C-alpha cells in the first residue's frame, strides 16, 4: 500500500489498480520493471489490473478463470507475471519469447563435508612404494654383507623397516665401522620420506563440498 | 545547552588552509559553524524541490556565508547551484569496518577423531597385544604383550620384550606401521584444519555478495543528507543498498564511526579521507574495499563570487606544490597507532589429561600397594 | 497477448533486443539474486571417514591374518 | 610436577634427575637414550604424559604449516614525504631511486626537495626512455607521473606495485580540457563531466581503456625456510 | 624436523594448477593477451552478440 | 571428449528454433509440436539419448 503521505507511488514501482466486478497500491518487482522497459521502448501506456478471480490460469467447465481468463476475451490484452507456456495455455492466446526459464526441477541438500576416500591414506604413487621396497630389500643386504665382511641375519630387515615408521621398536642395532654409516644414511631417507608422506595427507585432506549429481528427473 | 551560539574554537586541516588564503588574498574571515549539523541535500517542501537546501549548503545559497570553506564533496547537483573551486583533496568513498581479531577453534585436542575412531584404536591395541601374548605363549606375558603395543602407538621407550616368533615379529612391525599412520594421518587433519580454519573474509568493496544482497543481520549505512545519499539515489542498480541504509542511516559522521567500534553497527561507507583516518588514529577500525566514487573536496562559493578565479589558483600553486604534504603529513597522516595461534584450547584437553592421568596414578599405586600388601 | 494481437511482434522483438544486453544479467541480479549464488567452500575433512578407517583397518586384518597363516604353517614342522 | 610424582611413585614402590631427563626426552624426538624406571603404576604416568607428547608435537607441526602460509609484502613509503627519501644519507640509503630528467617531475623535486634531488641524480640530461621500469631490480623506487605509472604497472607482465593511492601522492593533479580563457563551454562540460563521474566514466571507460591482467591481487606464497 | 615438514605441507597445499578461465568476467579474458588465444565460430550467433 | 572441461557460466541464455518464413502458414501447427510431443514426454527421451 501507498504510505499515507506518499500519495503517488513512489520512485521504482507503478501504480497497482487491483479490480474486481477504492484503494490503490504499489506493484513492483522484476515482471513489473520488464514492463516499464517495453513500455518505453515499444511506446504505450500501460493500466495494471491486478486480477482477484483467482490464480495464474485453470479450466473449470469450459471456463477459463485468472490471467489467461482475463486475456482470454477481451478484458485485459495482456498477462505480464509468472505465466508458464504449455500447450492448453498457447493455444486459446498467443504467449511471446520466453523471457525467464522453467521448468520442474529438483533440488537436494548438498553433502557437507565430502569424506577422504578409504585409497585417501596414498599420496605416494603405486610405483613410489615398490621403490622403497626394492631400496629397503638392497639396503638391508647391503649392511649384511659390510657386516660380515667386519650376528645378523634377519635383524637387519627388522632394523631397517623399524626406522622408517616410528623409531618406537626395540631392535638390536648391528655395531660395525661402516654398517652404521649406511643405517644413518637410510635413517635420514625414513626422515625425509616420512616428513613427505604426513605433508601429503595435509593436502589430501583439504576436501570440498559435494552435491548429489542425478540425471535430471 | 544554551543551543544558541556557543563560541568555540575550531582548528585542523580546512581551517589551516583557511589561514593561508586569507594571508595570500587579504581576507578578513569569521568562521560560523552550521547551524544544524548536515553536509547539505535538495529537499522537497510543499511540491517546491529547489526551495529546501538542508544544511551547510542552504546558509551559502541564502546568503548567511559566502564561502563554505570544509570538506564539501564535488557532486553535480551542487555544481549546478554554487560554484566549487579546483578540488584540495581527492577521495572517494569507501567502507570501514571493524577489525575481527583471529580468535583460534578446535576447542579439544580429540577433534580431528570421531569417538568411534578413538574407540577403534583403543580395543585395536588391546586385541592385537592380547594375540601377540597368545602367539608368544603358543611357542610354534601379558603385560609384556600390553606394554609393548601401547608403547609403539604412544611412540614411548617403555617397550620390552620384543616378540620372537616369525608371526609375532610380522604382526607387531604392521602394528608399528598402523601407528605411524594414525599419527601422521592425525597431524595431517590438524594441518588442514588450522590452515583452514580463519576468520570470515571482510567486504571488500561494494561488488561483495554481502552489501549486493542486503540481510537482516548486516548493517552498513551512512550519513544522512550528505553525498553518499546523493550518489545512490541517482544510480540505478544500487537500488536494493538505498533501500537497506535509508533505514539505519545515521546522523553524523561521529556517531557512525561509534556505533562501529560499539558492533552496533557493521560497514560505514564515507569519504576515504576521512575514514582512513579514522583507522589510523584507532587500532580497532580497518578500512576496507576500493574507492568507488573518485571525487574532491572543494571551497565552494555562490556562482556570481569574484573569488572563484583567485581562490582556485592558490589552491594550485601553493596546496599542491609545497604545501599539500606539509598540511596532509601534520593533520592526516602523522598520526598513527597473522594465524590465530593455539593459547588455551589444546591445552585444556591435553592438560585434563595429564591430570586426570594422575588421580588414576594415585589410586593405581594404592590399589598396587594393596594387593602386595597380601 | 491475445491470439492474433498485433502486439506480439513488437513485443517479441523488443524482448530479443533485452537477452542482448541486459535482462535477466541486470534484473535478475536485483530482484532475483541471493547470499551464495555460487558458493565454492573447502572444508577440513573430519577423519571420521570410516571409509579411510576401514581401509587402514582392513590391511591391518589381512597381516593379521597372515601373520596367523604364518604361525600356522611354522606350527606344521 | 609429573616428574615429581614419577619419582614419588617410584619411591613408594635408582632415580633421581633421571624422570626429569627421561620426561623431556619423550616431549622431543624419543631418538635420545634414556633409562626407563620400571614400577608398576609409574609406567602409566609415562604413558600418559608420552600421549601428551604426541598429541603436543602434532600440534604444534600442524600450526608451523599454517604459520609457513605467507603472502607478498611491498615497502610502504611515506608517499614522497617519507624519512627515506628526504635526507637519504641518514640510514642505510635506499637503491638509488631516479626518473626520467628534463621534464616537469624533475623541476617540481628540485624546487622544492632540493637535498633529496642532490643525491637523486646518481643515474637520471633527458630521456632515458623510462626503461627504469624494465630495469627496477637494480634500483628500489621510481618516480614519474603517477596516471602512466598505474598504467604501466597494471598492464606489466606479471605486475609490481606502486607506492600510491588515495594519499601518498606529491603534487597530486588531474586531467582537464583545457578550454579558451572565459568561454561559455566550460559550464555545459563542466556539468557534464561531473554527471559521468556519477555513474561510469572512469568505472566504465578506465576497465576498458587503463586496465591489467592483475589489476588487484593477494597471492599465498609458501615461504622458503632459508629465512634467515 | 617439525619446521622442514610443517614446510612442505605448505608448498603442498598451495602448490595447484593454474585456475580456469570461470567465465567471461574473468580477468584474463577482459585483458586480451597475446598468450591467451580464445575464438569462436565465423558468423555464428556469438560474433553478433 | 574426457579430454575437455567446459567452465563458466552461460551468459547468452537463449533457445534453439525450426525458423521459418514470415509468411509460414507452418509456425502455429509447429509451435505447438514442440510444447506439446517434445517438451511433455519427449525431451528427455530424445536429450538423454
Ligand atoms: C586576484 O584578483 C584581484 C582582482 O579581484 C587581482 O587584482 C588585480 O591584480 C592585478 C595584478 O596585480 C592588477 O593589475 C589589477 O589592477 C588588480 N585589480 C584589482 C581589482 O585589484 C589580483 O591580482 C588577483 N590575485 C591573484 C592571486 O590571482
Ligand atoms: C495443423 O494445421 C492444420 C491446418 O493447417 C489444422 O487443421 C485444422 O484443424 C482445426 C481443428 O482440428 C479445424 O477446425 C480446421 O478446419 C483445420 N484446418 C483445415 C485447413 O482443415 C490442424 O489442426 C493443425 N494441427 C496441429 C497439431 O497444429
Ligand atoms: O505458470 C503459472 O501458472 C504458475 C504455475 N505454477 C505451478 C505450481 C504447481 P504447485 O503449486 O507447485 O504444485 C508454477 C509457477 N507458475
Ligand atoms: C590587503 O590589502 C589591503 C590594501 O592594501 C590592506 O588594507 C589589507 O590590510 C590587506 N590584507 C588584509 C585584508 O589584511
Amino acid at each position: 500500500p501507498a504510505d499515507p503521505i506518499s500519495g503517488t507511488c513512489i520512485r521504482d514501482s507503478v501504480p497497482c489498480r487491483s479490480q474486481l466486478n477504492p484503494e490503490k497500491r504499489c506493484c513492483k518487482g522484476f515482471c513489473i520493471d520488464i514492463l516499464k522497459r517495453l513500455a518505453h521502448t515499444i511506446g504505450f501506456s500501460y493500466d495494471l489490473y491486478l486480477v482477484t478471480n483467482g490464480k495464474h490460469g485453470k479450466k473449470i467447465d469450459g471456463v477459463w478463470n485468472g490471467m489467461i481468463g482475463e486475456v482470454f476475451y477481451q478484458r485485459a490484452d495482456m498477462a505480464i507475471g509468472s505465466l508458464t507456456i504449455n500447450e492448453e495455455r498457447s493455444e486459446i492466446v498467443d504467449f511471446s519469447v520466453p523471457f525467464v526459464e522453467t521448468g520442474i526441477s529438483v533440488m537436494v541438500a548438498r553433502s557437507n563435508g565430502t569424506v577422504s576416500p578409504s585409497a585417501f591414506l596414498e599420496p605416494y604413487s603405486p610405483a613410489v612404494w615398490v621403490m622403497m621396497f626394492v631400496m629397503c630389500l638392497t639396503v638391508v643386504a647391503v649392511t649384511v654383507f659390510i657386516f660380515e665382511y667386519l650376528f645378523t641375519i634377519g635383524k637387519s630387515i627388522w632394523l631397517l623397516w623399524a626406522l622408517v615408521f616410528n623409531n618406537s621398536v626395540p631392535v638390536e642395532n648391528p655395531r660395525g665401522t661402516t654398517s652404521k654409516i649406511m643405517v644413518l644414511v637410510w635413517a635420514f631417507f625414513a626422515v625425509i620420506f616420512l616428513a613427505s608422506y604426513t605433508a601429503n595427507l595435509a593436502a589430501f585432506m583439504i576436501q570440498e563440498e559435494y552435491v548429489d549429481t542425478v540425471s535430471g528427473l | 545547552s544554551p543551543r544558541h551560539t556557543v563560541p568555540q574554537c575550531c582548528y585542523g586541516f580546512c581551517i589551516d588552509l583557511l589561514i593561508k588564503l586569507a594571508r595570500t588574498m587579504n581576507f578578513t574571515y569569521e568562521v560560523h559553524l552550521v547551524a544544524d549539523g548536515k553536509f547539505g541535500t535538495q529537499e522537497r517542501v510543499n511540491n517546491s524541490n529547489k526551495k529546501e537546501w538542508n544544511g551547510m549548503m542552504g546558509e551559502l545559497l541564502s546568503g548567511q556565508a559566502d564561502m563554505i570553506v570544509a570538506p564539501l564533496t564535488i557532486n553535480n547537483e551542487r555544481a549546478q547551484y554554487i560554484e566549487f573551486s579546483k578540488p584540495f583533496k581527492y577521495q572517494g568513498l569507501t567502507i570501514l569496518v571493524k577489525k575481527e581479531i583471529p580468535r583460534s577453534t578446535l576447542d579439544s585436542f580429540m577433534q580431528p577423531f570421531q569417538s568411534t575412531l578413538w574407540l577403534l584404536v583403543g580395543l585395536s591395541v588391546h586385541v592385537v597385544a592380547v594375540m601377540l601374548y597368545l602367539l608368544d605363549r603358543f611357542s610354534p606375558t601379558l603385560s609384556s604383550a600390553m606394554w609393548f603395543s601401547w608403547g609403539v602407538l604412544l611412540n614411548s621407550g617403555i617397550g620390552e620384550g620384543a616378540p620372537r616368533s616369525f608371526s609375532a615379529r610380522i604382526l607387531g612391525m604392521v602394528w608399528a606401521g598402523f601407528a605411524m599412520i594414525i599419527v601422521a594421518s592425525y597431524t595431517a587433519n590438524l594441518a588442514a584444519f588450522l590452515v583452514l580454519d580463519r576468520p570470515e573474509e571482510r567486504i571488500t568493496g561494494i561488488n561483495d555478495p554481502r552489501l549486493r544482497n542486503p540481510s537482516d543481520k548486516f548493517i552498513y549505512a551512512t550519513v544522512k543528507q550528505s553525498s553518499v545519499d546523493i550518489y545512490f539515489r541517482r544510480q540505478v542498480e544500487l537500488s536494493t543498498m538505498y533501500r537497506h541504509m535509508e533505514k539505519h542511516n545515521y546522523e553524523s559522521a561521529a556517531e557512525a564511526i561509534q556505533a562501529v567500534r560499539d558492533n552496533k553497527l557493521h560497514a560505514f561507507i564515507w569519504d576515504s579521507a576521512v575514514l582512513e583516518f579514522e583507522a589510523s588514529q584507532k587500532c580497532d577500525l580497518v578500512t576496507t574495499g576500493e574507492l568507488f566514487f573518485r571525487s574532491g573536496f572543494g571551497i565552494g562559493m555562490r556562482k556570481d563570487s569574484p573569488w572563484k578565479q583567485n581562490v582556485s589558483l592558490s589552491i594550485l600553486k601553493s596546496h599542491e606544490n609545497g604545501f599539500m604534504e606539509d598540511l596532509d603529513k601534520t593533520w592526516v597522516r602523522y598520526q598513527e597507532c597473522a594465524p590465530a595461534t593455539l593459547t588455551f584450547e589444546n591445552m585444556a584437553g591435553v592438560f585434563m589429561l595429564v591430570a586426570g592421568g594422575i588421580v588414576a596414578g594415585i589410586f593405581l599405586i594404592f590399589i598396587e600397594i594393596a594387593y602386595k600388601r597380601h | 497477448l491475445h491470439k492474433g494481437s498485433r502486439w506480439k511482434r513488437p513485443i517479441d522483438l523488443a524482448l530479443l533486443q533485452f537477452l542482448g544486453d541486459d535482462e535477466i544479467e541486470m534484473l535478475e541480479r536485483l530482484w532475483l539474486s541471493g547470499i551464495c549464488h555460487n558458493d565454492k567452500i573447502e572444508v577440513m575433512s573430519s577423519k571420521l571417514d570410516i571409509d579411510n578407517m576401514a581401509g587402514v583397518f582392513y590391511m591391518l586384518l589381512v597381516a593379521m591374518g597372515l601373520s596367523l597363516l604364518v604361525f600356522a604353517w611354522e606350527h606344521l614342522v | 610436577t609429573v616428574v615429581a610424582v614419577t619419582v614419588f611413585i617410584f619411591e613408594y614402590l635408582f632415580t633421581i634427575g633421571k624422570s626429569i631427563w627421561l620426561l623431556w626426552a619423550l616431549v622431543f624426538n624419543n631418538s635420545v637414550p634414556v633409562e626407563n624406571p620400571r614400577g608398576t603404576t609409574s609406567k602409566i604416568m609415562v604413558l600418559v604424559w608420552a600421549f601428551f607428547a604426541v598429541i603436543f608435537l602434532a600440534s604444534y607441526t600442524a600450526n608451523l604449516a599454517a604459520f609457513m602460509i605467507q603472502e607478498e609484502y611491498v615497502d610502504t613509503v611515506s608517499g614522497l614525504s617519507d624519512r627515506k627519501f628526504q635526507r637519504p644519507q641518514e640510514q642505510y640509503p635506499p637503491l638509488k631511486f631516479g626518473t626520467v630528467p628534463n621534464g616537469s617531475t624533475e623541476k617540481n623535486i628540485r624546487s622544492n626537495y632540493p637535498d633529496m634531488h642532490s643525491y637523486m641524480v646518481r643515474y637520471n640530461p633527458r630521456v632515458e626512455e623510462a626503461l627504469t621500469q624494465l630495469k627496477a631490480g637494480k634500483l628500489d623506487a621510481f618516480i614519474y607521473d603517477a596516471a602512466v605509472l598505474n598504467y604501466m604497472a597494471r598492464k606489466d607482465e606479471g605486475c609490481k606495485l606502486v607506492t600510491i593511492g588515495s594519499g601518498k601522492v606529491f603534487a597530486t593533479t588531474g586531467y582537464g580540457i583545457a578550454l579558451h580563457k572565459g568561454s561559455r563551454w566550460k559550464r555545459p562540460i563542466d556539468l557534464a563531466l561531473l554527471q559521468f563521474l556519477g555513474d561510469d566514466e572512469i568505472e566504465m571507460l578506465e576497465r576498458l581503456w587503463l586496465s591489467g591482467i592483475c589489476h588487484n591481487d593477494k597471492i599465498e606464497v609458501m615461504s622458503s625456510k632459508l629465512d634467515i
